[PDB]
This record gives C-alpha cells, structure tokens and sequence, in this order.
C-alpha cells in the first residue's frame, strides 16, 4: 500500500555542501521516476533572464553581426527572475516590451590605436585603446519604473570577464539588447544550471573477506576514500560508499571476481546543481518542486 | 518485467486512440511469475502485443 | 483545451478512458503514472507519445470499477501534488539547519 | 605523445615572422607548381 | 615571390599563402598535372592496335 | 568556431593545418538510444547547438554590370542612383541615396540590391534578389574601370552572408568515412547522461562500426577522453604501435589514471524514463 | 574564431578563461592539465574547450580595412 | 563619406559623374563604408 504519510517517513534529505554556485545533495527512498523530473525541469522549465532581441545599429568588427548577438544571448545576467513578467508574443514591438517585461541593456564601444604604447609592443591592451570588449561593458539601463527597484541592485553579469569581442582602431561596436525570461526547452540561454544531474550511491558489495596483502591491491582499485582496511582485523571494508567513481577496475583483475560485486542503491540520488550565476542552486531545485506542483495543479483545474 | 514497467510498454505501443488494437481496452496476461512479487517475462510483452 | 478527453478511446462506463494533455514531455506523464500505479483500483495505466516533433502526451487510464478513470486522474494529481509537498518542507527543514 | 603548440600558435597569430616562413613543408607541395613556372624565365640558357 | 609572411598579410594575401595557381576573370584557375611515358627511353610494347596500320603488322 | 583535433598525427602540426581548423571535438556516445540513428544518420543534442556546436555560413558574391550592353564609347544609358520620376519610398528602407544597399541589412526574396536610373526609358529600374534563401549583405565593392578617360561607375561587387545554422539533414562525419544526415536534435533532457553530469551531444549507432570495420574510431574516442583529461595531444600517426603494444592498452592504462574505465566505458542514465542503463556506455571525444 | 561562450556539452560559462588560460601558460609556467584544473574546469567536456581552442580571431584581425598600413 | 579606398583606406564620398579613384592614390576599388542603421537581430 502506497500514502503520502507513509512517503513521509521514509524520505529524507541529505545535504552535503552550499556554496554560491553548486549544491550537493541526496534524496533518499524516492523514485526515479520523480528523481527526473526533478531534473528535467532544473534544465529545461525553470526560467531565467537572457538577451533575445539585439539592436545592431554599428557593427564594423571582424566577428558578424549575429554571431555576436549570439554571444550576448549566451551571457548569463545576475538578476532575479522574480523581478519581471512574461512577454505576450502576439502583442506588436510598441506594446510587448514594457518595462515590467524587460531589462535594456547597451553595448557602445570605439576602438582606437594607442600612440602611447612603447616600441615593438606586442600586447594589444597597451597597442590599442578598447580592444577587448568583456561582458562587463553591458552598460545597463533602467527605462521607466525599474530605475527604483533596480537601484538596489543593478543588472550586472554573472561572469564580467566574459570576451565577447575583439577590435581594431577604426572599428566600433553599438548595440541595444532587450533581455526577458524564457525556459531551457526554448532555448539553451535560458537554462540557469551549468549541469543538474544524478548519480545512484554505488554499493560496494564485499562477499568474501580479502585478509591479508590482497587488501592494499583490492584498496589500490578504487578512489583513495573508498576502501580503508580494519584495525582490530586486517580487512578490507566500505569507508564511504559516495567517493566512487564507477569504474569496475576490480572485475579486470581475476582475483576479486569473486570477492566483491558492484550493484547499486536503487533509489539513494546524489544530485549535483551547478548554477550559471543568476540564482543560488538552492532556489533552483526549489523553484523545480514547485514548478511541478504547478503543473499538477494546472491540469487538477482545468476541464476535462 | 514488473508490473508498472509491463503496463508502459504496452501502452507506448499499442495507444488505442489511432486504432491499433481491435478491442478499445488494452488486455493483459496474469505475471509469469506471482510470488514474491509479480513479473513478467519478455516472451509475454510481444505475447500481449 | 489542456487537458481532453479522447472520445474515441473511453468507454461508456467511464472505467477505461485516454487523455490527451498538451505540450508536456516525460517530465509529467512519468511522475504522474507512478503516482496513480499506487492506487489499488487501477487496472491498466501508461502514458505515451505519439511523436516527439509535436509537444503532445497521451495518457491511459483503465481501473476495475467502483471509480471511474477521471477520477482516478483527479487523485493521482492530488497526491503527485502532496508529493511535491514533501519534498519540498524536508529540503527547507535541512537547509534551515544546514 | 604530439602536443598542442599553444603560445607557440597564439604567438605566431599576432606577429607573422618577419624573416623566412614557418611550416616550411607546406611550400614545398607547390614546389613542382612554382618551380615549373620559373624554368620558363630563369635558369641555363635564358 | 620573395615575402615574408608578415608581408604577406600587409598585402593582403595570406600569411602562410602558398601559390601555385592563375587568377583568370577573378577565378582561381590550375593546369593539373599529367602522368606520361618517360622521356628518351624506349619502351618494348604490345599492343593489338599496332596491328591495325594495314596488313602484315605485328 | 573550429579546434584543434585532440587525436592529430605529427604531419598535422607540420603543415600548419592548425591555421585552418576544419571542425570540432565533440563528446560521441556508440548508443542505441534514440531510434532515429539506425543506417547512417545520427543526432545532434538540441542545446549543444542552441549554443554554437557547428555552427558555419557561407558567402555568396554576385557581380552587378551596368555597361555590358553597347560598345565603343557610346553615352551610358544607365546610372546609379536614384532619379527624378514618381519611383517609390518603400524602397529607401533597403538602398542608400546612391541606388546601393546598405551594409548589413536584411534582404529576402523581392527586395532591391541595386536601383539604377535609365535614361532610354526615364524610369528607376531596380535590380532584386533573385533567390529563395534570405541573406545579410556583408560588403558592397566599386569597381572603377581602368581607362584614359575618366569614367562613371558601371560595375558594383556585392557580398552576401547567409546563416547556415545545422539544421537536420545535413551531412556530418568523423575522420573515418563514417558520414550520415542529422536526424533530429534531441533535447537535453532527453538525451542519456553520465555519472560526471555531461551528456553526449553527438550519438552514432553500434551498428555503423561491425559492417564498416572503422575501428580507428573506437580508438580515437579512448585517446580523445584520455587527452582531454590529461590536457594532452597524443599522436596517431600509423604504425607508431605493435601488435604488442595495443592502444587500447596505452590508452586505457591513461583513463585509469584519471579515475575512468579503462575500456572506455562510462555508466550512464536515461533522459526519458532516468533509469540505470544495462552496460557501461561507450563514451569519449572524437573530432 | 573567437573563444566560445558556455560550453557545448552542459553549458558551464568558459568564454571568460581563455585569457586567463594564456597567462597560466606563459607566466605561471603550468603544463596544460594543471592549467585546466586551476580554472575550475573539471569534466572533460569543459576542458576540450580551452584545450582546444584555435583562438583564429587574431589571425583574422590583421586585416583592417579601416586604417592605413 | 560613404566610401573607403581598398588600397590606403582613406576615407572618401563620391558625387555624381565622378571618377571612382581615392583623391589620395590613384586605386581604382572603393569599399562602402558601414553608416549608423538599426538592424534588428534575434538573439539565437
Ligand atoms: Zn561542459
Ligand atoms: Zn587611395
């Protein structure tokens, strides 16, 4: 018999780390059925702010025009994607971007030769002046309402040092990029993860024991953490069941063919959340729990 | 082949809404095996197919 | 027209029944057979694609009797939805202590 | 082992060399193209 | 003919350009190379076509 | 956007061919996922070229003569640029004052690439893009002709661009003569993923290498994931191995070092269903 | 041509350690497996991106159309 | 000034029955400079 209460009891979270950008974390005694679709919204449904539209009214440099508004599509933008709605894609360009919609952002940079460089120089920042132009030269620009409530905090990238371009005197780059949400099923550039999977916990199984100087060989097979030998015995055990990479270097040796068998705990995930800057990896996988419980309740609510 | 996984496989196949089956019902077998729990072997997917 | 029911595929008893929800992957139709698989009266559950190319998802839905195969759908939704529910206090309740 | 000839690469992408140049291989795979061509003006007897 | 590949990209050409073709109406033409008998060797050949110069030939 | 080759032979470094890089390393799976990969074809990740993977154009230049019409010296009939007759202004939006286009802008099927004056019959012809495939102009040249007189221009070079993301249908290979279109560029949550957390975002079939016998590329997929762990280049020019020294040895006993199987092999899951696959799937990067 | 933005396997942001990569190379005198590890790049689908790189824009930026020579 | 010489890239405009030449060498190729336009690109 299956009940939400009896779930309850025998699921549990088991955090590892946090940090900035990456969360490591276990959920225990649940399905791989949901334990994907855990996943699958953490890349694909999840939304985040990215460029799409880019105004070129400049663009004299040697990398093309859409291959470079492709770069500024690429650039994750640390802004909350809580702080603006949803564009109406019916709507016509005079009333769909409005400033509850989307993030304006300016790219204005001239290159010009440097007459101050020593002679025989060879690097370009001192031979020319704005040669290099970084995600950091995304000058942003509050339209409208958003120059109180993004006074807090700007539109700033998540990665500065992003190169998007390099120039040459007489060239120039000017550019407008009108940035809004989306989700990682439209595009990649809306996928706020760098990568959020699973692994299943390895099971290291030691069937017979492996006493004696056969356990610094059995050790040796194995990631440094995994296999320490007993104290009180000289016995080959299990440390820590999570450090494996599930490389099966035992079964090529003959020896322990017998001795031990690599199975798998079949419901004990290890996800990974890796976030590209915009939000913490512990809001995404909380946005995910709740984009399915939406989704859910979406279809609970409408007719048949 | 257990139970949820024998049911998915039918349906991912059979989907009687564009009329490949003939009954308007997908109709199973009883598991090759009942106890412990029940199974079904693969012989029985292409059996019910 | 997000959910619907296929006419041609249900029965008049209202025990066997399919459903079409559109614009939605494995994400859905996977945590949603498992959910209602746990119910002791149904008979027969799947969900399947019809193409990948087209975001459609079809849904079986066959119980034994005494329910009828929309209301075993309204119950599989609530309970994926109380799962999701859970999920959510105990990762709240670990990073809270942390 | 080959190795990746990065700084080496990299270096020669910003200043060509100024004398004779690299890849000297390369040149002469059109050799029988360009020394053909200058036997019709140079060599013995005009 | 004799430039650098430093001077080959100030006029334009290609750094590590090498030649070796025509320019003809701005399209960049090439006379192959053809494989052919030797020169100054005589070679002993049998071929049924020499007996097709009239009667009598070998 | 081109790289360098993990697996290179040492004549690759010789020629220079590192100035003209001719494709890119990309992590293939040997799996039978899909269904849409079985004779020769083969599947992109969908989010591995949403973010550049292959990513190419191409340029097309077409040249538009004024003056091939009349001989030895007579009045030209036909001038660039606009005139004085009633022509129309939607037309300004795509060619300058001068009856030429301007740098960069968008130009379909029917619209101007050139508006030249008439002068046999006062009227602004306009010369228009005579194909179905959209394009950006890129360059306009003015080529002056070369005489004792001095003449008005007849002869303008222009230069297209034309976005030629991959779709599906078009022809990839390895270096191994293993070609095939692209069938359908499958989505990231679909696609199969490893215990590291990468997923493959080129899959060929198992069934390409028993009847095609390219086992060159089995080894270029150890020797591409032992190099890129290692941040080495190895070289593979032939009959630098024995048949004592296998290389499936040399570069196994490398992803053993690094923590991988030594055969090649990595676990991995399904997208769809995120169950634990039967074997250890044969992974690695080949160019 | 020019360094690659987000990575083409899972999408890890690589675009901002090209140039960082060059200085670990030439200053900081690392082999190139180091120099991967110290940026933070730890699957090897990140790390055939700056291993690999042609970096080509340079070669192509010699040809300016817009200065004298 | 619409135009550039190939050759010194000197800057240049051109009026009508004008002979196609730099005013500062005599090359005969001029390259259309690009002016300030809005061009509308999706970012994808
Ligand atoms: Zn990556
Ligand atoms: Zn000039």
């Amino acid at each position: 018999e299956w009940n939400v209460e009896k779930f309850k009891k025998d699921f549990e979270v088991n955090i590892s780390s946090l940090d900035a950008r990456e969360a490591n974390f276990d959920l225990i005694n649940i399905d791989t059925s949901i334990a994907n679709a855990f996943r699958r919204i953490m890349i694909s449904e999840v939304p985040s702010v990215a460029a799409e539209y880019v105004y070129f009214f400049n663009n004299t440099s040697v990398i093309q025009d859409e291959v470079l508004a492709h770069r500024i599509g690429l650039v994750p933008l640390k802004v909350d994607p809580d702080m603006l709605t949803w564009v109406d894609s019916n709507l016509p360009d005079d009333e769909k971007f409005t400033d509850e919609n989307t993030i304006v952002l300016s790219l204005n940079v001239k290159c010009t030769r440097n007459p101050d460089a020593p002679k025989g120089s060879t690097d370009p920042k001192e031979l020319y002046n704005n040669a290099h132009v970084y995600a950091r030269d995304l000058k942003f620009e509050p339209q409208g309402r958003q120059s109180t409530t993004f006074a807090d905090c700007p539109v700033v990238p998540a990665d500065p040092d992003i190169l998007l371009a390099k120039l040459r005197p007489g060239q120039e780059i000017s550019l407008k990029a009108h940035c809004i949400l989306g989700i990682g099923g439209d595009h990649a550039k809306f996928s706020p993860v760098s990568t959020a999977s699973y692994r299943l916990l390895p099971q290291i199984n030691i069937l017979q024991p492996i006493k004696g100087e056969s356990a610094r060989r059995f050790q040796k097979c194995f990631p440094p953490g995994v296999i320490g030998i007993d104290e009180g015995s000289d016995e080959a055990y299990v440390k820590d069941a999570r450090k494996d990479t599930v490389s099966r270097e035992v079964l090529r040796y003959e020896e322990f063919a017998d001795k031990v068998k690599l199975g798998r705990v079949r419901n004990h995930f290890i996800f990974n959340v890796e976030s590209a800057g915009a939000m913490t990896p512990e809001e995404i996988f909380f946005k995910s729990v709740r984009i399915l419980k939406n989704k859910a309740e979406y279809l609970k609510n409408c007719p048949i | 082949f257990t139970r949820e996984q024998y049911q998915q496989y039918i349906y991912g196949c059979i989907r009687p809404e564009d009329g490949h089956t003939t009954r308007s019902k997908i109709v199973t077998l009883p598991p090759t095996i009942f106890k412990p729990y029940p199974l079904w072997t693969g012989k029985q997917i292409i059996t019910t197919v | 027209e997000k959910i619907k029911l296929l006419t041609q595929a249900t029965s008049e008893d209202g025990t066997s029944a399919s459903f079409q929800i559109v614009e939605e992957d494995h994400t859905l139709g996977n945590a949603l057979r498992y959910v209602i698989m746990k119910n002791p009266d149904v008979e027969f559950c799947g969900y399947s694609i019809p193409h990948p190319s087209e975001n459609l998802l079809n849904i079986r839905i066959q119980t034994y009797g005494e329910t009828t195969a929309v209301d075993a759908l309204q119950k599989g939704l609530k309970d994926l939805m109380d799962l999701c529910d859970v999920v959510e206090s105990k990762f709240t309740e670990k990073i809270k202590s942390m | 082992t080959a190795d990746f000839r990065t700084l080496e690469r990299e270096s020669r992408f910003i200043n060509p060399p100024k004398d004779k140049s690299a890849f000297p291989l390369l040149q002469e795979a059109v050799q029988p193209h360009i020394g053909s061509f200058n036997a019709l003006t140079e060599g013995p007897d005009g | 003919n004799k430039m650098s590949p430093y001077e080959l990209v100030q006029h334009k050409e290609e750094s590590d350009e090498i030649g070796g073709y025509f320019i003809v109406n701005g399209i960049e033409k090439l006379i192959r190379m053809l494989i052919v008998q030797r020169r100054n060797h005589p070679m002993a050949i049998i071929r049924p076509s020499f007996a097709n110069r009239g009667a009598s030939y070998s | 956007t081109g790289q360098t080759p993990i697996v290179k032979a040492n004549l690759y470094d010789d020629y220079g061919m590192d100035n003209f890089p001719n494709g890119f390393n990309a992590v293939v799976a040997v799996i039978s996922y899909t269904g849409y990969d079985m004779d020769d074809a083969m599947i992109i990740n969908k989010s591995a070229d949403e973010r550049g993977f292959g990513y190419g154009t191409m340029y097309k230049t077409e040249k538009v003569d004024l003056a091939l019409n009349r001989n030895r010296g007579d009045p030209i009939t036909q001038h660039f640029g606009f005139g004085n007759d009633e022509w129309p202004k939607e037309w300004l939006e795509k060619l300058d004052e001068d009856g030429l286009p301007y740098i960069g802008t968008y130009v379909e099927e029917g619209d101007p690439i050139c508006a030249y004056f008439d002068d046999t019959l006062n009227k602004t012809k306009i010369k228009t893009y005579h194909s179905s495939e959209p394009a950006y102009i890129e360059e306009v040249n003015l080529i002056g002709d070369e005489s004792n007189k001095f003449q008005e221009l007849q002869t303008v070079s222009i230069k297209y661009r034309i976005r030629r993301t991959p779709q599906i249908g078009d022809k990839f290979s390895s270096r191994h003569g293993q070609k095939g279109v692209c069938s359908r560029k499958w989505p990231t949550i679909d696609m199969p993923f490893s215990e590291t957390g990468i997923q493959p975002d080129i899959i060929i079939n198992p069934h390409a290498f028993p009847s095609r016998m390219t086992i060159g590329m089995f080894v270029e997929s150890l020797a591409g994931k032992a190099g890129a762990l290692h941040g080495i280049a190895q070289d593979s020019t032939p009959w630098i191995f024995n048949e004592d020294d296998t290389p499936a040895d040399y570069f196994g006993e490398q992803l053993a070092k690094a923590g991988y199987n030594y055969h090649g092999n990595e676990p991995m899951y399904s997208g769809a269903t995120g169950e634990e696959l039967r074997a250890d799937i044969y992974v690695g990067v080949v160019y | 041509m020019i360094v690659p933005v987000r990575c083409f396997s899972c999408g890890k942001v690589v675009g901002d350690k090209w140039e960082s990569y060059l200085n670990l190379l030439q200053e900081d005198e690392l082999d190139e497996g180091t120099a991967l590890s110290r940026l933070g790049l730890k699957r090897y689908c990140c790390r055939r991106m700056i291993l690999t790189h042609v970096d080509l824009i340079e070669k192509f930026l010699r040809y300016n159309p817009l200065e004298k020579r | 000034l619409k135009y550039i010489c190939a050759e010194c890239s000197s800057k240049l405009s051109l009026s009508r029955t004008d002979a196609v030449r730099c005013k500062d060498c005599g090359h005969r190729i001029l390259l259309k400079a690009r002016t300030k336009r809005l061009v509308q690109f999706e970012a994808r």
